[PDB]
RNA sequence: AAACUCCAGUUGACACAAAAUAGACUACGAAAGUGGCUUUAACAUAUCUGAACACACAAUAGCUAAGACCCAAACUGGGAUUAGAUACCCCACUAUGCUUAGCCCUAAACCUCAACAGUUAAAUCAACAAAACUGCUCGCCAGAACACUACGAGCCACAGCUUAAAACUCAAA
């Protein structure tokens, strides 16, 4: 209210593209937490709620992280059989 | 030169132009999208409004505002009050996270108006209001 | 409901009889041809008539449309019109107990008090033998506790094969009310 | 099926066989050097290679049959188009040298123009989302319009409004009131087109 | 860099209050999960509006809104062969990093041993 | 549907309310608790355990008195749903949530895992959960239900809290 208007969350249109200039702004807003944040701010998430929704996704982040280095370390073994027969 | 996706700042030199207009002069269009509805209000850079259309005002009732047709309806209204006025680029800043939030702009362009910016001005308190309690279903 | 509000610029029908913003009657034109007068004249179209068979619609400002609906919340507002009266089903059985036929009668008191309909079914009890006659003595308790309160709107009549019973209770009009009052004052003067 | 999954369809179109070898792309030269060692069904007692095969006409016809009573639809159907012709040629010679150019004589020209008048663009599907069917606006399918302006002409000639006229005579004056964009059939068409618009705003309960 | 683990979890020996309360063992299953097919959503509604908003300017007419009808003809044409060409390339894997069924035979080549042997 | 229509949108001015992101951090405090900024004061114990006979604290709700009041919101009223709907759904609004000054002293106050010291070898170990143990100390427990009850006693508590039984009943819990 007190800041200086068109500068933040405003990103330019370039060669009469739209939706690209939309789905950027989305992107930004969806990296910056801004969406989740104005979806859960919808109806009173209780403290007790939070903390458990936190707790949540801070161990999903850390077995997702987990599983996917896990993945990514055993993917050079997905190459063909260099036994095959025995 | 090559593009920037960041706004000219005002009272800088900036050498991008729109009809002879700069940044600091384009008209702006602001989309409030709602849950069950979508209004949108087409201003000038002095605050002198120019058109206003909602999903209401279209003649939808009830749950049909709420819906992206409907927003797209609003648009194309909002815009041809404007082009009559002598509006062709707009500045959009779009506030809420409605069904109408991109459909409201689309109902802009083909309306004939053309979009040079996206802003988005929904309200995010940094600690506020209490919201209503969670519902239960 | 049907609201006092700018019907847009998509008429459902073709035909559309149509009136100025001052009143004067501008005949029946195709919707087509209303819109252009929407824009023409900058004005908005609303329904003021819809069971005429040649739907009437009327163009008006935005500032004329909100003074109709100024005017039509005032004249509700003071002269506001009774509800639908509303239908409230109750099903008992004949060997209900007295502690739940208490709580189903004090119910029924609360819908007479809010000048509702009561429509009471009761049907032939579980591994129950049980006669019309008594079945419909249920409806005489009940209509007891009520006795200038309520009346029978439908009598007592078997439905469902002759299964069980059905009446529906209502309030006493105001002309009833004043006859009971009527009555029961000349049976205090007699005693 | 009494055909084994092997058997394939026959390809009835002489102008396919006469085609020349160096005409073919290597695509068509494999199609043909492998149907040489697949098993063919046979021709089903409908189609043939005449000159005169009409594979609409032939459709409409059987959705016209009762009860196997091919002989009858088939009777039926070119007893109307005797019809149109007939009628045409009465508008034609009866009319000026000008409104000639302008009057369609084949009723082979005029049966299928007068489908194409009558296929519905957009279709109403009911859609479930959130537990709750939804009758939306959908895209229909190209055999889909095909079908329903068939169903839609025959079911209209099938009504009992019309009292002892005999069906050659109906669908007759039915095909050439659609052929110029008239009749009831032409009114169905626009009334689903009507309720597809209406029901606009319920477009986006499709997920397809 | 995944999350510390250190000091988390509710355990004798750490003296601070649980940060996390998971409900499951932290601990790597030897299968990822099912590809989660994606919500569908309505297309071409943009193409089909503008057909019915040329049928509502002139009386439902096809003849003047041919250009407009073939419009959205072609784009259910596009977008039914769209039905197929996804379907054949989600199933490929061609957009996909891995296919459930292919990356859960690697996780069975080296299974997370969370026990000793 | 009801509700509002001195309503809605843009712009400007403008709190005794609440404290995005940081925080994927894991810190502070005895616990309860504590995550906007600044400053002042300030975070016991140079053995350990130890007060239910004391002392000082103790979320939320609640009480008394004087204030503030955006928003939320028991109750209540209205709309809807239903066989009914004293609910779930929608709207309005109050006690209350805030401040000050006193009370009340309760939580699944649970990380249901006491403090201090030490070990990872032997038998590793009912099961599950958060691997198994040793020394030492205090507190607590002894079938279920009756019973977060009765009585007594204490308490700013008067429909309260703390301590807390028995009879009858069962062969299980
Ligand atoms: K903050
Ligand atoms: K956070
Ligand atoms: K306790
Ligand atoms: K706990
Ligand atoms: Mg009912
Ligand atoms: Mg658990
Ligand atoms: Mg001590
Ligand atoms: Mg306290
Ligand atoms: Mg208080
Ligand atoms: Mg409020
Ligand atoms: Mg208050
Ligand atoms: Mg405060
Ligand atoms: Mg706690
Ligand atoms: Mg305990
Ligand atoms: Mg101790
Ligand atoms: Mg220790
Ligand atoms: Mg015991
Ligand atoms: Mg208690
Ligand atoms: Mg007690
Ligand atoms: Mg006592």
């Amino acid at each position: 209210a007190k800041h200086l208007k068109f500068i933040a969350r405003t990103v330019m249109v370039q060669e009469g593209n739209v939706e690209s200039a939309y789905r950027t702004l989305n992107r930004i807003l969806t990296m910056d937490g801004l969406i989740e944040d104005i979806k859960h701010r919808r109806y009173y998430e209780k403290p007790c709620r939070r903390r458990q929704r936190e707790s949540y996704e801070r161990c999903r982040r850390i077995y997702n992280m987990e599983m996917a280095r896990k993945i990514n370390f055993l993917m050079r073994k997905n190459r063909a059989d260099p036994w095959q027969g025995c | 030169t090559k593009f920037s996706i960041y706004p000219p700042i005002p009272g800088e030199e900036s050498s991008l132009r729109w009809a002879g207009k700069k940044f600091e002069e384009i008209p702006i269009a602001h989309i409030k999208a709602s849950h069950n509805n979508t209004q949108i209000q087409v201003v000038s850079a002095s605050n002198e409004p120019l058109a206003f259309a909602s999903c209401g005002t279209e003649g939808f009732r009830n749950a049909k505002k709420g819906t992206g047709i409907a927003a797209q309806t609003a648009g194309i209204a909002a815009a041809a009050r404007a082009k009559q006025k002598g509006v062709i680029h707009i500045r959009v800043v779009v506030k809420g996270l409605g069904p109408g939030r991109l459909s409201a702009m689309h109902g802009l362009i083909m309306g004939g108006l053309e979009v040079i910016s996206i802003t988005d001005n929904t309200p995010i308190p940094h600690x506020g209001c209490r919201p209503r309690k969670a519902r239960k279903l | 409901k049907t609201a006092f509000s700018n019907v847009g610029r998509k008429i459902s029908q073709r035909v559309i009889h149509l009136f100025d913003e001052k009143g004067n009657d501008l005949g029946n034109m195709h919707r087509a041809n209303v819109i252009r007068l929407m824009d023409e004249r900058d004005l908005r179209l609303v329904q003021r008539n819809t069971s005429t068979e040649p739907a009437e619609y009327q163009l008006m400002t935005g500032l004329q449309i909100l003074q109709e609906r100024q005017r039509l919340r005032e004249m509700e507002k003071a002269n506001p019109k009774t509800g639908p009266t509303l239908r409230k089903e109750l099903i008992l059985s004949s060997n209900i107990g007295q502690h739940d036929l208490d709580t189903k009668t004090k119910q029924i008191q609360q819908w007479i008090k809010k000048k509702h309909l009561v429509q009471i079914t009761i049907k032939k009890g579980k591994n129950v033998d049980v006669s019309e006659n008594e079945m419909e003595e249920i409806f005489h308790q009940i209509l007891q506790t009520m006795p200038g309160i309520a009346t029978f709107s439908s009598r007592p009549q078997a439905v469902q094969g002759g299964k069980a019973l059905m009446c529906v209770l209502r309030a006493l009009s105001k002309n009833e009310e004043k006859a009971y009052k009527e009555t029961q004052e000349t049976q205090e003067r007699d005693t | 099926s009494r055909y084994s999954p092997e058997f394939k369809d026959p390809l009835i179109d002489k102008e396919y066989y006469r085609k020349p070898v160096e005409e073919l792309t290597e695509e068509e030269k494999y199609v043909r050097e492998l149907k040489k060692t697949q098993l063919i069904k046979a021709a089903p007692a409908g189609k043939t290679s005449s000159v005169f095969e009409d594979p609409v006409i032939s459709k409409f016809t059987n959705m016209m049959m009762i009860g196997g009573n091919k002989v009858l639809a088939r009777s039926l159907m070119i007893q109307t188009l005797e019809a149109v012709k007939r009628k045409q040629f009465e508008k034609y010679h009866a009319a000026s040298a000008e409104e000639q150019a302008t009057i369609e004589r084949n009723p082979y020209t005029i049966f299928h123009q007068a489908l194409k008048n009558c296929e519905p663009m957009i279709g109403l599907v009911p859609i479930l989302k959130g537990g709750r069917f939804y009758q939306v606006p959908v895209p229909l399918p190209d055999r889909r319009r095909r079908f329903l302006a068939m169903k839609w002409m025959i079911t209209e000639c099938r009504d009992k409004k019309h009292q002892r006229t005999l069906m050659p005579e109906k669908l007759s004056h039915k095909l050439l009131e659609a052929f110029h964009n008239q009749g009831p059939v032409i009114k169905r068409k626009h009334d689903l087109h009507k309720m597809a618009e209406a029901n606009r705003a319920l477009a986006h309960y499709r997920w397809w | 860099a995944t999350p510390s683990l250190r000091g988390r979890l509710a355990r004798f020996g750490n003296p601070r209050k649980p940060v996390l309360k998971p409900n499951k063992p932290l601990i790597l299953a030897n299968r990822v999960g099912e590809r989660r097919r994606e919500k569908g959503e309505a297309t071409c509604i943009t193409e089909m509006s503008v057909m019915m908003a040329c049928w509502k300017q002139n009386e439902f007419r096809d003849d003047a809104c041919r250009k407009e009808i073939q419009g959205f003809l072609d784009c259910a044409a596009r977008a039914q062969e769209a039905r197929k060409m996804r379907s054949i390339q989600e199933t490929l894997g061609e957009s996909g990093s891995l296919l459930p069924n292919k990356l859960n035979k690697l996780l069975q080549r080296f299974p997370n041993k969370p026990y000793l042997s």
